RNA sequence: CGCAAGACGGACCAGAGCGAAAGCAUUUGCCAAGAAUGUUUUCAUUAAUCAAGAACGAAAGUCGGAGGUUCGAAGACGAUCAGAUACCGUCGUAGUUCCGACCAUAAACGAUGCCGACCGGCGAUGCGGCGGCGUUAUUCCCAUGACCCGCCGGGCAGCUUCCGGGAAACCAAAGUCUUUGGGUUCCGGGGGGAGUAUGGUUGCAAAGCUGAAACUUAAAGGAAUUGACGGAAGGGCACCACC
RNA sequence: CCCAUGAACGAGGAAUUCCCAGUAAGUGCGGGUCAUAAGCUUGCGUUGAUUAAGUCCCUGCCCUUUGUACACACCGCCCGU
């Protein structure tokens, strides 16, 4: 299982980060991106709707994915974090930084840190009316 | 129990010769199982890789997509197919008293490869200047985005997909963009902003394998 | 879990939602070069020193 | 009567200016009178700097940054606090507040 | 009464009547 | 990782520009147009404003055709609620996009007609021209760009001022007004009834233009002041507040 | 007042009084009412703290700026079926 490769030299993973304000992915993939490790929302490690965007949220679902990591042999990790993107924000949600700490607290390696927010050089039309969300 | 993971390979990435760094990573494939292959479902895989895990020295802010055409003896054997800037570092020129201008080229090179290239430059606000703002006119933006988008294509459709990494690397295309321009309206951050590569020839092997090693 | 010393300098200020903690300024004395703030809790002198589970910790600062 | 000489925007010398929609409510508001404000925030915050910089593979990485330009209604600026009311003579003071 | 919705209304009444005298 | 479609043109982007207004922002090309500036060019009163008449005129709306990503009147469902028929959520029709005809209305606003003269100061900014130490690029002369310092002419604005005005707010015009007359167009005459009725006219329609009276009423309204209150913001205080 | 009567209470939910130095708190005597009368109140002594020398939370007090169509002053004013 895993690489064949030295053990001081680091495997490096790529971690998504789609930290929204309803809830947070964090999901660990290959260089590539196309063949994934784990992949772990803050939704599977809560029982409350509103808790899902929390940083214990997130939290748990960055230990999980790097236990998971662990096992499988990768050490070290590029982020690409992003927000929701498109008409709607471009911040990132509650989650991220929980996420991103829990991923380094628990002895993963980082690597490079790149925002890759879908951001439109014009888009559709925003989901709220022309008088906004009004409550 | 199964887990999906007992049944895939791990392969190392092999960069094209045009960088220092060799060994870019590894990457999984599920090994082959009856018609799917193991070797053409790796093929067509993308890595952006920053250009400072790719040369020892040189920025990181420029990251090259490279893909995987081939794989032999467990190794991926990759070659150019974009590049561009970091969403911070393209941000973080777009001051809001200046003109930024942007040309784009459709060129290709003697090898055949079609490519799309974005370039980037900013006017300069002088060292003595009290006006605040640094305004290019409107045929000055012109004459500039003509004299890119002319350095552009002589400097790719001249010689091959080869040269053409080699003076992307340390982006030499905008430092003579910015040299020539800095007559019509002194630049400030030239850079090749992007490039995809929107055709390409038909494989063969002994380029690929030319361009390593 | 490493400890140090630390030993206050300057009161900053008192801190809290209803005046719980005291931003204090904060020398090592083992490196007697650099100076940290702590929300310490309690009434505190100038001058006292704590031993301490923390070397780099910060909070809210204004 | 009249509050502001400019009306509370910056249309002068034009008839027509497009609208963007507001960050935090999606309303409809010109682009001049739209209130923005442009954060460069650290994608690290400040607790979590230690320990991404002690886990990092680099030395010396430092660590990007992020661009978020975001433009308010009226309103929705007066409820976060952005913007607050002034008196008559500190309204016409547009010097920005000391950063 | 908003005047918008007084012309509104002014406005059915308006069509109402022209409906019924035919 | 690709392909397709239909929208839109971020950041740069400004109290910046252009346009009669509505309005106008990816590159490049073609097409005709335009302001300002420069002018020891030309005509020589050809001008200003304007009943009638005419061109354009946001959005929504109508008819026909194409398209249909997103959003989305209507509608369906889920919530919140005493009730909600609404705000909020999930969908979603017409519509939103384009082509050809219609409509001619907006807080179409600078709530401020156009043309001309005169009456303070200052710093900017956009275009054109003129002049000038010095700094940069064209890797060489001049020139030409980018800066710097001024001047002149239109332009968008700003600050300031016991010009003057005004009920004041405030306005270098909303000044040069009982010391009242430069020219000219539209238009108001207490509040409602009412932009209603009716007639005419325009439109496929929705409706547009024109537009009363009976009757009712002592105020309606403008600006500013002091309080009171605010499900507005920022402070301060008491162990009848907290820690 | 003398005998017998040991029910309930194992320091007790949410909301929550009151307290900075001879204070809180424990403790008894006195004045008020008063046939001689205190589980209440008003004084007095006696014994007698770690309580923090801070902030405004969620408590009131409306000080400044701000909006107002309120001034009988929001228990206001007011629209329509």
């Amino acid at each position: 299982l895993g690489p064949q490769v030295a053990e001081g030299e680091n495997v490096f993973g790529v971690c998504h980060i789609f930290a929204s304000f309803n809830d947070t992915f964090v999901h660990v993939t290959d260089l590539s991106g196309k063949e994934t490790i784990c992949r772990v929302t803050g939704g599977m490690k809560v029982k409350a709707d509103r808790d899902e965007s929390s940083p214990y949220a997130a939290m748990l679902a960055a230990q999980d994915v790097a236990q998971r990591c662990k096992e499988l042999g990768i050490t070290a990790l590029h982020i690409k974090l992003r927000a929701t993107g498109g008409n709607r924000t471009k911040t990132p949600g509650p989650g991220a930084q929980s996420a991103l700490r829990a991923l380094a607290r628990s002895g993963m390696k980082i690597g490079r840190i790149e925002d890759v927010t879908p951001i439109p050089s014009d888009s559709t039309r925003r989901k709220g009316g022309r008088r906004g969300r009004r409550l | 129990v199964v887990d999906p993971f007992s049944k895939k390979d791990w392969y190392d990435v092999k960069a094209p010769a045009m960088f220092n760094i060799r060994n870019i990573g590894k990457t999984l494939v599920t090994r082959t199982q009856g018609t799917k292959i193991a070797s053409d479902g790796l093929k067509g895989r993308v890595f952006e890789v920053s250009l400072a895990d790719l040369q020892n020295d040189e920025v990181a802010f420029r990251k090259f997509k490279l893909i995987t055409e081939d794989v032999q003896g467990k190794n991926c054997l990759t070659n150019f197919h974009g590049m561009d800037l970091t969403r911070d570092k393209m941000c973080s020129m777009v001051k809001k008293w200046q003109t930024m201008i942007e040309a784009h080229v459709d060129v290709k090179t003697t090898d055949g490869y079609l490519l799309r290239l974005f370039c980037v430059g900013f006017t300069k606000k002088r060292n003595n200047q009290i006006r605040k703002t640094s305004y290019a006119q409107h045929q000055q933006v012109r004459q500039i985005r003509k004299k890119m988008m002319e350095i552009m294509t002589r400097e790719v459709q001249t010689n091959d997909l080869k040269e053409v990494v080699n003076k992307l690397i340390p982006d030499s295309i905008g430092k003579d963009i910015e040299k020539a321009c800095q007559s019509i309206y002194p630049l400030h951050d030239v850079f090749v902003r992007k490039v995809k590569m929107l055709k390409k020839p038909k494989f063969e092997l002994g380029k690929l394998m030319e361009l390593h090693g | 879990q490493p400890i140090k010393l630390a030993r206050v300098t300057k009161v900053l200020g008192r801190t809290g939602s209803q005046g719980q903690c005291t931003q204090v300024r904060v020398e090592f004395m083992d490196d007697t070069s650099r100076s940290i703030i702590r929300n310490v809790k309690g009434p505190v002198r100038e001058g006292d020193v704590l031993t301490l589970l923390e070397s780099e910790r910060e909070a809210r600062r204004l | 009567t009249k509050k502001r000489r400019n009306n509370g925007r910056a249309k002068k010398g034009r008839g027509h200016v497009q609208p963007i929609r507001c960050t935090n409510c999606a309303r409809c508001v010109p682009k001049d009178k739209a209130i923005k404000k442009f954060v460069i925030r650290n994608i690290v915050e400040a607790a979590a700097v230690r320990d991404i910089s002690e886990a990092s593979v680099f030395d010396a990485y430092v660590l990007p940054k992020l661009y978020v330009k975001l433009h308010y209604c009226v309103s929705c600026v007066i409820h976060s606090k952005v913007v607050r009311n002034r008196s008559r003579e500190a309204r016409k003071d547009r010097t920005p507040p000391p950063r | 009464m908003r005047a918008k919705w007084r012309k509104k209304r002014m406005r059915r009444l308006k069509r109402k009547r022209r409906k019924m005298r035919q």
